[PDB]
């Protein structure tokens, strides 16, 4: 579901990831999502307006938007979090990517 | 403005696509085609 | 480059694919690209909105948008055509895809 944050259920470095795909969009079998990566691994020269930090209770992270994929349902796991506030920074971000913006 | 853009974050781009490379890439990860 | 379509160099169903990023946004060795599928393959109940039908010479290709993907550079080809005249109906999908309606 949009805005909402997942555990990666991978052998893989990254460990979460939001959805990022329409609600209305339905694609059976995947979603399209972007993974958070430690921010404590990036420095500030990498854009926030790209790359958005997202605070999760005691962790910090990088939603690494270039690095989006749709994954197979079969590695969603529980929801942990809900960025739904941060709509317009995950919105702004993506048309970025796509628009330059 | 778009060179403005480009400028300001080469440097940044550079990072984070060196940082894919060591990291892995989630998209590779998960491509199905 | 945004627009252009190219060769895919791995075996797979999509032969080709339309690079959707933007120029302004440089990720070094990689680019986001929506795989094209031949026309025929698709019935007319399916959405041109989301699914934009565009031409290469005489010939009709499906914009499969949602399985829109990053790749590598090691496996982008030649470029076999130029689809900025689409950027409109190419940007109307891909809004339709995160932000629906």
């Amino acid at each position: 579901m949009q805005f909402k944050v997942y555990t990666y259920k991978r052998e893989s470095r990254y460990r979460l990831f939001v959805d990022v795909q329409s609600d209305i969009i339905d694609t059976p079998g995947r979603r399209m999502v972007i993974p958070l990566a430690s921010a404590r691994l990036l420095s500030d020269k990498v854009s926030r307006e790209l790359y958005p930090v997202v605070h999760i209770g005691d962790e910090s992270w990088r939603m690494m938007t270039t690095d989006m994929a749709s994954v197979p349902v079969s590695v969603i796991g529980e929801e942990v979090a809900d960025l739904s506030h941060r709509e317009n920074d995950i919105k702004n971000a993506i048309n970025l990517m796509f628009w330059g913006i | 403005r778009a060179e403005r853009w480009k400028a300001e974050n080469q440097e940044g781009m550079a990072e984070v696509a060196r940082f894919i490379e060591m990291n892995g890439s989630f998209a590779d990860e998960n491509r199905d085609w």
